[PDB]
Order: structure tokens, then sequence, then C-alpha cells
RNA sequence: GAGAUGGGCGAGCGCCGUUCCGAAGGGACGGGCGAUGGCCUCCGUUGCCCUCAGCCGAUCGAAAGGGAGUCGGGUUCAGA
RNA sequence: UGAGGCGGGGGGGCGAGGGCUCUCGCUUCUGGCGCCAAGCGCCCGGCGCCGGGCGCGACCCGCUCCGGGGACAGU
């Protein structure tokens, strides 16, 4: 619809119920949280990794 | 005892690592022009040589020879136009039925008094706006043996008279009773001042480089000092 | 009266207090716009000579003109 | 007795340029403490053609690092640059193609575009499409730098200015022959007014 | 008391009212559009009357100045009448014609009678 | 594209310039205090203090560009 | 450049010979996220309860916002 007529419409026809729903497409938000929860694991790993190097020097 | 939901959550300001905090920055603020210029002048006082005939005005009396300086010259204080009044109304009454010692302001009731040696001790402020006003006048009364001693601030200068500011103040007369407290402030005075006289002429200000500059200069020479300390031994 | 030592004073316009003074006013004046108000005059004697009194009415423009 | 044609291109008003499609002024990212002290990293969010421009320019998005904000730029795309590669910026940036750092940084032999001239102007040399210019040479006190230029030219340049590593995208343009009247047109009715030019 | 901000703004300083110690001039000027200028007379042609018995409109020469508005309360108040809705027009003469529909428990054909078209 | 202010220039009418040499915001949220109005309930209004701000170039520039929302039938000597 | 961390001086960590000589004060694998303080310490107000302040966190001191030129450009 056009921009100006988007006042009208109630919320639900502007929308869709997920997380960025109405924003992103749904394969590029489940590649999002794939992306997000591997990195924070990734930080993990290097964190507890040099906790590691402290101990041997 | 304690809730273990209270966590601590520390934030690593690195560079790209997460936000900055609102630290001062009152060194990189981009000043309006009216304050540059108001300040970039204090400097230039100290990087060009100044003459000692402004200079001169940098030595100033100390602090508390200052207030009990003012303490004397706070019986000196000439009447207010409330006491004008009150001093002509009292005259009025005793015509139907002499003039104490006063202070003296203003550079040109100061030199003409100096000139003609009725002074006995006479302030100048150090911060006038066009100096030129005051520049002759430590030059004169060392000239004619006149005590002259200078006093940061026209503004509390120029509060002994009720007005804003003041440039010079002098003692012509006091009463007794406070002869002795004049006389000792003025021995305490010419010993820095008026004998002190060709020490000052031969004393030029300024010339001091920036802390950012001497900071470069002095790292390669103690970097030269520092490899010729090795050289002999 | 000091007018007169501030008169003769500046007529030594070569001399280093004043070569000082003017180089300090002139580093100044070049900062401002080219027509500003002053608050009081920069030459009290010559304002003065000149007809100024101090008083309220007397205003004082100090104002840049390019030379050539 | 009348102005000739190279006299009136000085006063503009039609010889000037055709700026109303030009996607911006590509530069790079201004120096700060960041940049100075360590890398800041960005991302290539696009890779768009810039109208009278034969390089292709890079639409590169930084997180800023005082404002909660995504602070965007324009670069000159080097050949090579993808969409969705990190770009990183600063005295700390590791040595690969798309990552401004300071020449100082760089061996000899650094093959670098979008240079700059004096340190802190955005980039200035070395811009066109396939150009760039080589670290000639150092020199750690006085810091400074030789640099040679596409002309040929070599110059001494100071050692805190930066540059982008590698060739700017879009080379050997000028190998493909104009074949007709009309694709030379084209190609000025988008910079300026000075194609058909009378002898 | 610290900077966080590199920028220096201009502080918001006071700002008074007027105060004025006299009025600038004497009186307040009188209202030069009161409802006998707006309303100057109304229409005797052939399609006025037309308008009025059909459409049960009143037709009248406004005032150019004036409004749909004003014109509402004017003939509300000239006529002890409801109006239903005004449209207005300039004629090519000049002057300002309005079509003054009243409201349906007014019967315009004899309120012209009262102000003496017919 | 035009064009003020700051600024600059100019004997001068004025001109240049449009973010550039600028203290360029008269707004907002919340809090605190005082006060009022209507069942001074509760809310609105107001002053003061505190807190926040990226705004970024006044203004003009299209009856073909952008721009929410009206259609059917009837009616006049001439308007839908 | 939204003039945002400039110059010194202290603090800690990484090394060879208890301080001196120097690096460092924390981000490189991914088209993710990042603001408007957690924490600690100290004062203060109202009926254990509710609500504020200050300071560390975020070192200290400074005279040019940083650079680059420079008594030459320039006028």
């Amino acid at each position: 619809v056009r921009p100006k007529v988007l006042m009208r419409l109630s919320k639900t026809k502007k929308h869709v119920s997920r997380a960025y729903g109405g924003s992103m497409c749904a394969k590029c938000v489940r590649d999002r949280i794939k992306r997000a929860f591997l990195i924070e694991e990734q930080k993990i790993v290097v964190k507890v990794l040099k906790a590691q190097a402290q101990s041997q020097k | 005892v304690v809730n273990p939901l209270f966590e601590k959550r520390p934030k690593n300001f690195g560079i790209g690592q997460d936000i900055q905090p609102k630290r001062d920055l009152t060194r990189f603020v981009k000043w309006p022009r009216y304050i540059r210029l108001q300040r970039q002048r204090a400097i230039l006082y100290k990087r060009l040589k100044v003459p000692p005939a402004i200079n001169q005005f940098t030595q100033v009396l100390d602090r508390q020879t200052a207030t009990q300086l003012l303490k004397l010259a706070h019986k000196y204080r000439p009447e207010t136009k409330q006491e004008k009044k009150q001093r002509l109304l009292a005259r009025a009454e005793k015509k139907a039925a002499k003039r104490p010692p006063v202070l003296r302001a203003g550079v040109n009731t100061v030199t003409t008094l100096v000139e003609n040696k009725k002074a006995q001790l006479v302030v100048i402020a150090h911060d006038v706006d066009p100096i030129e006003l005051v520049v002759f006048l430590p030059a004169l009364c060392r000239k004619m043996g006149v005590p002259y001693c200078i006093l940061k601030g026209k503004a509390r200068l120029g509060r002994l008279v009720h007005r804003k500011t003041c440039t010079t103040v002098a003692f012509t007369q006091v009463n007794s009773e406070d002869k002795g407290a004049l006389a000792k402030l003025v021995e305490a005075i010419r010993t820095n001042y008026n004998d002190r006289y060709d020490e000052i002429r031969r004393h030029w200000g300024g010339n001091v480089l920036g802390p950012k500059s001497v900071a470069r200069i002095a790292k390669l020479e103690k970097a030269k000092a520092k490899e010729l300390a090795t050289k002999l031994g | 009266g000091a007018y007169k030592y501030i008169q003769e004073l500046w007529r030594k316009k070569q001399s280093d207090v004043m070569r000082f003074l003017l180089r300090v006013r002139c580093w100044q004046y070049r900062q401002l716009s080219a027509l500003h108000r002053a608050p009081r005059p920069t030459r009290p004697d010559k304002a003065r000579r000149l007809g100024y009194k101090a008083k309220q009415g007397y205003v004082i423009y100090r104002i840049r003109v390019r030379r050539g | 007795g009348r102005v000739i044609r190279g006299q009136r291109k000085g006063a503009g008003s039609v010889f000037r340029a055709h700026v109303k499609h030009r996607k911006g002024a590509a530069r790079l990212r201004a120096v700060d403490f960041a940049e100075r002290h360590g890398y800041i990293k960005g991302i290539v969010k696009d890779i768009i053609h810039d109208p009278g421009r034969g390089a292709p320019l890079a639409k590169v998005v930084f997180r800023d690092p005082y404002r909660f904000k995504k602070r965007t730029e324009l670069f000159i795309a080097a050949e090579g640059i993808h969409t969705g590669q990190f770009v990183y910026c600063g005295k700390k940036a590791q040595l690969n193609i798309g990552n401004v750092l300071p020449v100082g940084t760089m061996p000899e032999g650094t093959i670098v575009c979008c240079l700059e001239e004096k340190p802190g102007d955005r980039g200035k040399l070395a811009r066109a499409s396939g150009n760039y210019a080589t670290v000639i040479s150092h020199n750690p006190e006085t810091k400074k730098t030789r640099v040679k230029l596409p002309s040929g030219s070599k110059k001494v340049i100071s050692s805190a200015n930066r540059a982008v590593v590698g060739v700017v995208a879009g080379g050997g343009r000028i190998d493909k022959p104009i074949l007709k009247a009309g694709r030379a047109y084209h190609k000025y009715k988008a910079k300026r007014n000075c194609w058909p030019r009378v002898r | 008391k610290i900077r966080t901000s590199p920028t220096f703004r201009r502080p918001k300083t006071l700002r008074l009212r007027r105060q004025p110690k006299y009025p600038r001039k004497s009186a307040p000027r009188r209202n030069k559009l009161d409802h006998y200028a707006i309303i100057k007379f109304p229409l005797t042609t052939e399609s006025a009357m037309k308008k009025i018995e059909d459409n049960n409109t009143l037709v009248f020469i406004v005032d150019v100045k004036a409004n749909k508005h004003q014109i509402k309360q004017a003939v509300k108040k000239l006529y002890d009448i409801d109006v239903a809705k005004v449209n207005t027009l300039i004629r090519p003469d000049g002057e300002k014609k309005a079509y003054v529909r009243l409201a349906p428990d007014y019967d315009a054909l004899d309120v012209a009678n009262k102000i003496g078209i017919i």
C-alpha cells in the first residue's frame, strides 16, 4: 500500500507476529539468531582458553 | 544474605570494544571567539618579550601585606554622598544657631600630588585595561621619592572608594593614631619597589615557551645528556 | 595631570613599550569584526582632545579599514 | 576581440560539473582516536556506481565510538572488495586488500591507493580507476616516506597520512575503444559540458 | 561541573514579556466588517428566484473579504434563521456572491418575503 | 537553482558567499518546589530548578514531478 | 573535526640482563548485538519499609582543539 495510507490500517495488517516481524524476512532472522548465538559461544571458548594461558606462565 | 541476582556488569572501554563514557572534554571544546581571544592573549603575554615597563606590574604585593594595607585604608574612605548630605546639614544647624585626612583616587589627582610631594604612599592596580594610563607612574614615584606599591585588582581598589574600579589611590595625610601603621608599611614597601628600581628596569617578562614545546626540547636534551652520560665513562 | 604623560608617551610609537602595546592591540583588533563597538576609548587622552567626554550619550566604535 | 572558449570555462554556469546524480564525495574516514591508536572494524554495505567516475564506490558502515550510531562512509573500492567483507582502519590494522592504515606502518613496495597527500585530508592521490602508488622507502626519523605516483613522480609525504591497500577497482577501462561518437556523447554528458571540441 | 559535549551552545537566558508603559494606540480599532457590512444586498435575478423555490437557498452579494464562517453567522443574526451550508464565488465584476442554503426547518420562500425580495 | 543573516569586501548604491571566520536549539521528557481552575478530587494551566538534544543551515523554487481522501443518477438559456 | 581522549607524569601487564632501558593498558574467522552503569564505598530524608546525594568505576597535571607549514608563502 502507498505510504501515507498506512495510517489507516490496523497494526496486524502492517507486521508479522515474530521478532523483527514486518521488518526482516524469516530466513534472515533465523540466520541472525544462529549467528548471534555461535559468536557468543565462540567468545566463551576463547576466554576460557586464554584463562589457561595465565596458568601456564 | 545477598540476593544472588545482583551481578556486576563491567564495561571494557577499549578501542572499538564498547561505547566511550561521557568523560570531561573541557580541553577540546570549540570555545566562542570572545573566549579564544580572551585566552590566547594571556598566552601572548608569556611568549612575547614583555618590556620591563609593562612587566613591572606582575611583581605585585603579596597577600597579607595587601590586607593590612586595606585595613588601614578602610578608615580613610572618602565620604559617600549620603554623608556628604549629612555633613552640610550639620553645617546648616550651626549658622542658624577642619576637614579630616581622606584618600585620593584617580591618576589625574594622584600624579599632581606626587609631582608636589604631598603623597606619603600611592597604590597602583596591576590590571589597567589601557595600561598606558599607569606605565609612567612607577618611574615617577621613584624619581620623586614617593613609596609606591602595586595591588592586584583595580576592583578591590575600586571598592575602597564606592566606584566600580579605580586605578590609583594615594595617601596624603593620616591621623596621629595610625602613623606607625603607615610608617611600617612604607618601609615594608619601598624595600621591594623603590630601592629595587634599577633591578626592575633590566627585567624583561614573558619569553616562556609552551609546556608542550619545552617538553620537546627537554626530551631532546635529556636524551642528549643521556648518551654523553655514557660517552666518557 | 596624567594626561600630559599619556600624551607625550603616545608620541614615542617607536619605543619598545609602545611597539609592544601596538602589536598586541593590532593582533587583538584583527580577531574581531570589521566594525564593533568598543566599551571605552583605548586612547582616553586623544578622545578628550577631540571632544569626547565620559558621560551617557558618547559612543565609541572601533572599525577596521583595508589599507592600500 | 571576442573571449575564446578556454576563457569562458572559468566563469562556469555552463561548464559546471553535472553533479545531480553523484552519490557523494568519496573520502576516507576522518582521523580520530581509534584510527590513531588501534583499529576500527567496518562492513562493506554495498558497492555502487558513481556517475562520471570510472572507479566504483563502496558504502562502508562503521560503529561510532562515542554515540550509539552507525556512521557510513564512501570509500573508493579497492579491486577485490566484496559486500559483507570486514574492512579495518587504523594503525593496528592488518595488511590486507581494502584496509586503510598509515603508510609508515607498511613495508616497502606496498601497493596502495586513495592515498592522503597531507595527514588527515581523507585521501587525494591515486584514486582513479586502476591506479595505485607504491611505498618506495621510509625514514624513521623526521617521519617521512617516499612514494611514487601513477604519473611516475616520486614524492616525499609524511608518515602519518594513510591509504587503502590495493589498486583501485575498475581498471583497464581505457582499453576498450569508444567506437561511436554517441558513446563519447554519453560519457561526457555525465561529467561536464566539454565534449564536442571544435579545433 | 564538566563539559560532556565538545560544542559550546548559547545558554538559555531569561526573556521577559512586554509591559508597555503606554498603549501604542489609544483605543482598539472598531470592526469595520460587522454583520451589516458583510451582506450588501440579495439578488433578484431569474436564476436567483429559481434557486430559492427549488433548493431552498438565498443568494446574497456579500463583501469580498468575508468568509463562509462570517457569512453564516451574519445571515443567522440578521434574519434570525439557521443555515445548512454556504457556497461562495467571486463574480467576474468583482463582488462576492454567496449561496446560503437554509436548514430544512426554514422555508426560504417566505424568508425572502420578510426581507422583501420576491 | 534563487537568496537573507554571521562574515568578508566595497568611495558608495550595494556586492560576494550559502556552511563558509558564528555563543546559530526558545524545544522535549521526567523529576523537585510554588501556585491556580473544574465536584482546586484528579487532571489541566503556569513559574523556577534539574535532566536530555546532533542539528545544520532563514526563506523561495513545479496549476506536467512528490502529495491522505467522491462516486452514481438528475438538473440550466449559460455552471457542475 | 559535532573542534572527543594532545603533551607530560604516575599504575598495571608482557621480557633478557629490587629498580632502571623499551613495547603494552586489552576489539581480526562468521553480512549478529553494543547508548541512556552494574558494582563498591560514604553521607542524608520519611513510616523492617520507601526515596536522594557524593566519590571510584572512567588515574593525575597542564598554556596554545588537533595536525601540517612558518618569519617564508601572502598582502
